[PDB]
């Protein structure tokens, strides 16, 4: 009944109402939420003449998010309730033919892209439209309301009903397109509940519609700092360092940023080698291991023995192919680290070693594996123990403390970067993503600098983009483990595919192999969830 | 022809409940009243 | 006469009673005390 | 078709306000009452 604090009476008083009125007779103040009065930009579509029948051109579901106001409200509040109209005003030739149809999906149901999907009541719009076409999404449920979390809700779909087409349009194998702009306006009927306490969780998860930026100029890999590239679509992707997966659990044993790896070295009398061991560090995640130490591992066995690059004729730019003999480099798969090393002399006994101290630093290379002091054996199961930094190193009994950050890495072969699981580095497990019923498993390539050749550089797989790694890490999203966070991308033309991501943290596309042609200044939009057994969309040629 | 921000064709489908029976379930679960909630409580 | 303590208005309020009806009307409740409306083991 | 010297049609835009309000308000700071002022008064 009663409200906590007293009012007391200011000077200055707030009196006037007339300033209100001169305020609303200037701005022209009329509803208090004017995103209710107009539709507002969705999303586009682009109608092909190559896009056959039964193709999804469109499907959302029924959420704040498929409205710019809708969507910057809602992190206010906790609970959402009501329909909200979706209108597509299409915009192609009068001279044109084909329908377009669309349909209302129950919550609990995935749409496919098959005609089938017509065997249920549906509605359709002509190509040549005059006047835009309004459909408004009901909400279905079962619920007194929504939590913030929900995505079952009804979905709209719009499907190819026939297929467009152009008279003027030549027989050779050309395409024109018909495009389409989708919009929204929350319905009467649509209402915020509760709000949220700021900075307070849901439960359930937020849903993951922010996983992968919206252009590719942000899209780092979580393997190596440059940016991507490529795709690279194979049967099984795999990688546990720095991935993360929707628990915000890892496998790895660094963090979703790129920081300087600070390391210890220790050297010993008498080492006719130059491969080092690592005796500890700073800054680390996982308990002894270096935050951000390389997840690969040299390829073959070798002696520890001093040497440089070199490599047979075999790869000088031109020849289509390499012959892994001719690369007779001992410092094979490794990752090249400039450095800032000092050392530690020790009290006033014996100052022989400040001859060591004052030498100029020298930019270690470094790898994991076992370190028998005669041999270098790979290991893919990473420990403090088998952590090794190789380089000019002092043959005398030291303890040298220094800072590295990874540039390039020391060429093996043309295969890319981590492309075997055998070579992976991992602690416990290593997690992996097979294909699973027409999607197919991605990698995100990015260049990385290399060994002794000139500017040159090889592909470096990642299994996630930085970002992924660090929204999912940091946040608490969630999905169902039989469903994927899909989003689309679009290249500089008028090419585009889906890309859905795994519970695990694995993204798939629905294609057995994406092109090379990609215009790449590319851009990304949330879709929604599917559920992982539906084949994912694209549009490529 | 001209469009204005609400204008376009409404078309009625099959699935298609009360809208307004919907609202007021919420709205009794909800206990909803003013649309700017934040208006009537004082915040750190 | 007077109630120790003061009654402070809350943000989130319980105002709705149609979530009462709801609630009752689900689980047709009547009487208060049920055990009275039947006989027992 | 011909369209003349002021032929048109007028689209009314969403984000407007009513005119007349702000109109006043002009003519009542600024005191504007006939158009070609310098027919009511002699200059140098």
């Amino acid at each position: 009944t009663e409200e906590q604090g007293t009012v007391v009476q200011q000077q200055p008083a707030p009196a006037p109402t007339a300033l209100a009125t001169l305020a609303t007779a200037s701005t022209g103040k009329s509803v208090e939420q004017e995103w209710m009065t107009f539709f507002s930009y969705h999303t586009s579509i682009n109608w092909s003449t190559v896009e056959s029948q039964g193709k999804i051109l469109y499907s959302q579901a029924l959420n704040p998010s498929i409205n710019p106001y809708l969507d910057h409200i809602a992190k206010l509040y906790s609970t959402w309730s009501g329909g909200i109209d979706v209108r597509f005003t299409v915009s192609g030739s009068g001279v044109f033919g084909g329908k377009l149809a669309a349909l209302l999906v129950p919550p609990g149901v995935e749409p496919i892209e098959s005609v089938s999907m017509l065997q249920y009541p549906h509605v359709l719009f002509d190509a040549r439209q005059t006047e835009p076409v309004i459909f408004t999404i009901p909400d279905i449920r079962k619920t007194l309301f929504h939590s913030m979390d929900e995505t079952d809700t009804t979905k709209l779909v719009i499907m190819v009903y026939n297929e467009l087409i152009n008279p003027y349009e030549n027989g050779v194998e050309n395409k024109t397109t018909c495009s389409i702009t989708v919009e929204t306006r929350p319905s009467a009927d649509f209402t915020f509940a509760l709000l949220k306490p700021p900075g307070s969780l849901i439960k359930h998860g937020s849903i993951p519609s922010d996983l992968i930026p919206r252009n590719s100029a942000h899209w780092m890999g979580n393997r190596w700092w440059s940016t991507i590239s490529g795709f690279s679509v194979q049967p099984r992707v795999f990688q546990s360092n720095r991935h993360f997966d929707f628990d915000s659990t890892t496998t790895g044993w660094s963090t979703p940023y790129y920081v300087p790896i600070e390391i210890k070295i220790q050297g010993k009398v008498g080492s006719n080698n130059k491969w080092f061991h690592v005796i500890d560090t700073d800054k680390a995640l996982v308990p002894g291991i270096p935050d951000g130490w390389p997840d690969t591992t040299i390829p073959d066995e070798t002696k520890a023995t001093n040497g440089n690059f070199s490599y047979g004729e075999s790869y000088r730019a031109g020849s289509t192919t390499i012959k892994p003999n001719e690369n007779s480099t001992h410092f094979k798969g490794t990752y090249i680290c400039g450095t800032l090393s000092t050392v530690e002399i020790p009290e006033n006994d014996e100052q022989q070693i400040k001859t060591e101290a004052e030498k100029k630093s020298q930019t270690m290379y470094v790898v994991t594996a076992d370190f028998k002091d005669t041999i270098v054996k790979p290991q893919h199961k990473i420990s403090p123990q088998k952590l090794v930094v190789y380089f000019d190193g002092p043959e005398k009994d030291l303890t040298m403390s220094a800072t590295l950050s990874p540039l390039g890495y020391t060429l093996v072969d043309e295969q890319p970067v981590g492309s075997v699981s055998s070579r992976v580095v991992r602690i416990a497990t290593l997690p992996e993503a097979f294909t699973q019923g027409g999607n197919y498993p991605i990698f995100y390539v990015n260049k990385i600098k290399v060994g002794y050749f000139d500017r040159a550089t090889t592909n470096c797989y990642n299994s996630q983009i930085l970002m992924t790694s660090q929204r999912l890490a940091e946040g608490n999203y969630n999905l169902p483990p039989d469903s994927l966070a899909v989003y689309r991308i679009t290249d500089s033309s008028s090419q585009w595919f889906d890309i859905g991501i795994n519970h695990d943290g694995f993204s798939y596309v629905g294609l057995s192999d994406l092109p090379n042609d990609l215009s790449f200044p590319l851009t990304s939009t949330f879709m929604g969830v599917q559920l992982a057994r539906v084949k994912l969309a694209s549009k490529v040629k | 022809e001209i469009v204005t921000e609400e204008q376009g064709t409404v078309v009625q489908q099959q699935p298609a409940p009360a809208p307004t029976a919907l609202a007021t379930l919420a709205t009794a679960s909800t206990g909803k009243s003013v649309e700017q909630e934040w208006m009537t409580f004082f915040s750190y």
